[PDB]
């Protein structure tokens, strides 16, 4: 128990809390779930140490590749000759001397085959005697690896060069591979071997419910802190009877023993069965609520509730229209301080259980045994190509059940065939698992829609994740992590199959375990996720590695930029001249201050070492809360060959949590047109949300906004192009001004991000646009105007006429970008349902969503959705984007 | 210490490689491998001081010719080196000595004319007098070299660093 006192401090320094609150926590699910998860902990650290050195190297440096070894047409053609120029950089001397070795090599080559190449750029025709051949052959054998120069990505796989995003980046902007070469000993001898260090706390009549034959009864007894209940029984948000409410007593006065009567039937109670309380108030009609809760019928032991029980209630949000609330949080509130509201569940007199499979699929013999056209078979399809959000009719609900057996040949209108059964029937629930049990596997971006609020099922959300753990790449899964991460709430218990996937992932790839904390630690300021995410990090924490060092040191790091910059809000903050650079630099110079921003990687990128800070740089800034411009230094030996100014902007007041969602849409629109040959370049930069509304903003250099760019007022942007990009690079800054516009064009209209002005948008000395400060979005109370300038700079250098044949063909490249997010509707809008649990204030109900469905014109064919665009831009640009 | 980038500039098969290889290596190669930029480092002390020289063997295949102007930029010591035994080389290095001059915008610049392949007089097509022609053109000082004797291999790099020190 030595070691382990040791372990359990700095893990409840990562987590911000005391691993003491969770031995003293009475729950039975709590310490089931800390005993039995340390099986996916085990599961994974002997994975990570099955081959001695190289697979904790793996799991450290996993292998950042792109999902697909197949090259785009357009990218392909970047190559000469369809070969690469990379430089393979070695040091020789012991006085860090450089050597570069460039060579010419195909693009899909491994690094075992780029390093044999750089053994020929050391020998060429050297010296080997007859005894000398495994002299020299063993330098062909495992001995070197490969290293990005500047950062610490390695090259430990044996994919394709292409596949590496550093190698396909510099394929795209045009640049050259540096690749460092070390040896295997070099980077082994940094990783220890940890061994598994359980923690002390890691020690070793029930009939069924489909025989119980009953109406289900809950009755309430009391409660604390004229009124009413509203109770509810419900499945996700679909509910299974009508809301039963009890008398409507007088305030003070908290009693009404009254059993409720509700209308399902007790074996009818679906796996997923949830109880939904709300007190509301009678004051024509009032009725208003106050206080909500939320309970689900079945624990995580599959047994049915029964006794007495005291549920805690919540407080309504901002912004609650129905009187029961049912898209709950299903547990009490640990606040010991709000109204609670005691329950008395029926008793039956024995340990009634859920029924396992073999009775579920037994019984749905017992359905069967109770007692084609083509025209017909083209509906489904139909069916199947609507947004999740399009709302599916009464006639098409019957129409997608009469031919369930039919479903499995398009297996994509699961998610449709899902809402079209009738929850509370105990014979359709058991029809639907054996559907589900063999059903065909479906794309993992079409399998998250089967993990959010609308599908509770367990069967359900099973079949989800083992399509996840079967078809989704590590790149995607790093893409898709904050969605991820963010439906776990959505989950009823603590230990699950969704849980388990996403743990064991995270302890076996460091680069998805690097954001798995930090998207938890981000959500510790909320108390209703503070159990299950705390009880997850620290099973993250528990087995996660030699990490946790590195990952306490960045949690000290930006704790100590929150206070400082709440000591520049909160205090002083009178003067901004002085006193805006007295603090400041007073705090950046104090010793106990420095240390802690020294020699830690980058919460926005792990593979960035934030290294010295330079100072003279370091300032605050002028905009809203006053955000902290930071600076540091690139401590590799490589840093002239990669940036040297790591720069990230601490954004306190605001929240940054609408910029990551936009962040990450803009790569994966990117990586859309990208695969189907739209050349937009898309600069969607890193952004990490911390906490409560601090977090970090990634600063690429030489970038100018628009009102950075002027010389009175004139049309000065086409000449700061010019004045840049001499020569024939004109003609190639012209192009990236035109791609990137139109990409950010088509992007923020179908988003609906506020109205961009010159100072949301800004251009780089290479000529590329891109906009910032997504803070609202999906707002309503055209956002990218084509100004002047932007004409004069895309119609080539036309001071009069703007509609020229450069013009002609930009319209072209926004309906080939625009048509093609449509074509991908499906991915974007449950990429938004995923995030309704997170609390954003644009991101509340589906009203916000269907904003998509309107601008993206999904209720329109292909051609009528053309004309729409066309119109709407020609609605923002008077008499601008002319049919 | 002492800053010293020397680039080798020349034509193709010219012996630029072989050259660079022999100052450091002090071994003759005879393969032909197409360079397209190689750097190498060796401390000296030949000099009056120490020197920090950064060798880069430049490409001669006329496909890489964009990074011409990259190199011309940075580096503070040249060696327009042919081969004796081609007149084409010897015939474009006035080509690699004005991009040099156009690059830097002065009127000149440390480098050494270097006639390379010696040893093959068997083969020689440009005489001595036609390399001294070509030195008093240029207004460079000319040395002939051979890689595959190791002939003023040193003295063809030191020579080239005691221009850089009287150029100022
Ligand atoms: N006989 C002889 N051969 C030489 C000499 N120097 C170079 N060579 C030969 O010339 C050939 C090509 O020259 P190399 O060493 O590749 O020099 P380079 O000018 O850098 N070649 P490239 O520009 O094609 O990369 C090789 O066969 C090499 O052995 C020399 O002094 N004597
Ligand atoms: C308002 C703001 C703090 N912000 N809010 C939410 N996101 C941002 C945000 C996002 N970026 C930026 N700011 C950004 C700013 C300035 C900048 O260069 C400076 C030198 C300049 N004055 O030209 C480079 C930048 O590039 C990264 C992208
Ligand atoms: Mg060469």
């Amino acid at each position: 128990n030595r070691e382990e006192k040791i372990l359990n401090r700095e893990i409840g320094f990562a987590i911000g809390m005391p691993v003491c609150e969770f031995d003293m926590v009475k729950d039975p699910e709590v310490q089931d779930f800390r005993r039995n998860i340390l099986n996916v902990c085990k599961e994974a650290v002997d994975l990570r140490d099955l081959n001695s050195p190289h697979s904790r190297a793996m799991y450290v440096y996993p292998p950042n590749v792109e999902s697909s070894p197949e090259l785009p047409k357009h990218i392909y053609n970047k190559l000469d000759k369809g070969q690469i120029i990379v430089v393979i950089w070695v040091i020789v001397s012991p006085n860090n001397d450089k050597q570069k070795y460039t060579l010419k090599i195909n693009h899909d080559c491994v690094p075992e085959q780029v390093i044999a190449e750089a053994i020929r750029k050391k020998t060429r025709s050297m010296l080997l005697s007859s005894e000398q051949l495994k002299l020299c052959v063993l330098e062909y054998q495992g001995k070197y690896i490969l290293k990005v120069c500047g950062c610490d990505e390695y090259f430990l796989e044996k994919y394709p060069l292409s596949q590496y995003k550093y190698i396909r980046s510099c394929i795209m902007l045009g640049r050259m591979p540096n690749l460092m070469l070390m040896a295997k000993e070099s980077l082994y001898s940094q990783l220890p071997m940890d061994c598994f260090t359980m923690p002390s706390y890691s020690r070793r009549s029930t009939k069924s419910l489909w025989v119980i034959n009953s109406a289900l009864r809950i009755k309430i007894l009391c409660a604390t802190y004229k009124i009413y209940v509203r109770t509810g029984i419900y499945h996700g948000g679909e509910p299974l009877c009508d809301n039963v409410n009890t008398q409507r007593v007088p305030c003070s006065n908290p009693r009404w023993n009254e059993w409720l009567n509700y209308d399902i039937y007790i074996p009818d109670l679906p796996r997923a069965a949830r109880l939904c309380l709300s007190i509301c108030s009678v004051k024509k009609e009032e009725h208003c609520p106050l206080a909500w809760g939320n309970i689900n019928l079945f624990d995580y032991t599959d047994t049915l509730v029964s006794g007495k029980m005291a549920l805690n209630l919540w407080p309504v949000p901002h912004g609650l229209e129905d009187l029961l609330n049912p898209i709950g949080v299903t547990g009490s509130n640990p606040n010991k301080e709000t109204p609670c509201l005691e329950l008395e569940f029926d008793w039956f007199s024995s340990v009634v259980k859920f029924p396992d499979m073999s009775v579920i699929e037994e019984h749905a013999n017992w359905s069967v045994s109770r007692e084609l056209r083509e025209n017909d078979k083209e509906q489904l399809k139909a069916i199947s190509t609507r947004d999740p959000l399009s709302e599916i009719t009464e006639q098409e609900k019957d129409f997608l059940w009469s031919h369930r057996h039919y479903c499995v040949t398009i297996p994509e209108i699961l998610p449709k065939l899902l809402l079209s059964v009738k929850w509370n029937s105990r014979d359709e629930v058991a029809q639907m698992y054996c559907l589900v049990k063999d059903w065909p596997p479906i794309k993992p971006e079409q399998a998250m829609e089967l993990l959010d609020c609308n599908y509770p099922d367990p069967m359900v959300r099973g079949f989800a994740v083992r399509c996840l753990e079967k078809y989704l790449t590590d790149d995607k899964l790093s893409q898709y992590l904050i969605q991820l991460v963010q439906v776990l709430k959505y989950e009823q218990y603590l230990d699950n199959l969704l849980v388990r996937f996403l743990l064991k992932k995270a302890l076996t790839n460091q680069r998805i375990g690097h954001f798995f904390f930090w998207h938890l630690k981000s959500e510790m300021h909320n108390k209703t996720v503070s159990q299950r995410f705390g009880l997850l990090l620290e099973s993250y924490c528990r087995a996660c590695g030699m990490y946790l060092k590195h990952l306490n040191r960045q949690v000290e790091a930006m704790e100590k930029l929150i206070n400082l910059t709440d000591i520049l809000k909160q205090e002083k903050k009178d003067e901004t001249q002085k006193v805006q650079m007295k603090f400041l630099v007073e705090q950046m110079r104090r010793p106990d201050f420095m240390d802690a921003l020294q020699g830690f990687l980058s919460p926005l990128n792990p593979a960035h070492q934030l290294g010295n800070l330079r100072l003279e740089e370091c300032r605050i800034m002028s905009s809203a809360k006053r955000p902290l411009w930071l600076n540091w230094e690139n401590p590799d030996i490589m840093s002239e060959l990669l940036f040297q100014n790591n720069e990230i902007i601490f954004k306190n007041g605001d929240d940054l949590r609408q910029d990551m969602l936009t962040l990450q849409i803009i790569r994966i629109m990117e990586n859309i047109w990208q695969n189907q040959g739209l050349d937009l370049r898309m600069l969607p930069y890193g952004c990490l949300s911390i906490g409560d509304c601090v977090g970090l903003i990634e600063v690429v250099r030489n970038s100018h906004t628009i009102m950075q760019i002027q010389c009175f007022n004139s049309h000065t942007l086409h000449q700061w192009l010019k004045d840049k990009n001499k020569g024939e690079i004109y003609d190639a800054a012209i192009d990236l001004f035109t791609r990137s516009c139109a990409g950010y064009c088509v992007a923020t209209f179908i988003l609906g991000i506020g109205d961009r002005h010159n100072s949301n948008i800004m251009v780089k000395d290479d000529g590329q646009l891109f906009h910032i400060d997504f803070g609202h979005f999906l707002d309503h109370k055209v956002p990218f105007v084509l100004t002047q300038d932007f004409l004069i700079v895309i119609s080539k250098g036309a001071q009069e006429c703007t509609k020229t044949r450069e013009f002609e063909r930009f319209q072209e490249m926004c309906y080939k970008a625009y048509l093609a997010i449509r074509q991908h509707a499906n991915l974007f809008i449950n990429l938004f349902s995923m995030m309704l649990g997170s609390g954003m204030p644009e991101l509340q109900s589906f009203d916000d969503i269907a904003y998509i469905r309107k601008t993206l014109a999904l209720d329109k064919t292909e051609q009528e959705a053309l004309e729409y665009f066309m119109k709407q831009m020609n609605d923002a640009h008077h008499g601008g984007w002319t049919t | 210490q002492e800053k010293y980038r020397l680039v080798v500039v020349g034509g193709g098969g010219v012996g630029k490689s072989a050259l660079t290889i022999q100052f450091i290596a002090s071994y003759f190669v005879t393969d032909y491998d197409p360079t397209i930029e190689d750097s190498y480092t060796k401390q000296c002390v030949i000099d009056d001081r120490a020197a920090r020289l950064d060798i880069l063997d430049t490409a001669g295949q006329e496909e890489f010719g964009a990074m011409r102007e990259q190199y011309m930029r940075t580096g503070e010591g040249f060696l327009l080196v042919f081969s004796v035994t081609d007149r084409g080389s010897f015939e474009e290095i006035y080509k690699f000595q004005r991009q040099i001059l156009r690059v830097k915008d002065r009127d000149e610049f440390p480098m050494i004319l270097i006639g390379n392949k010696a040893d093959l007089d068997h083969q020689r097509q440009v005489t001595q007098e036609e390399g001294q022609q070509l030195a008093r053109q240029l207004k460079v000082t000319y040395m002939e070299a051979s890689a595959k004797i190791r002939m003023n291999v040193d003295q063809a790099f030191h020579e080239l660093v005691r221009v850089i020190r009287k150029f100022q």
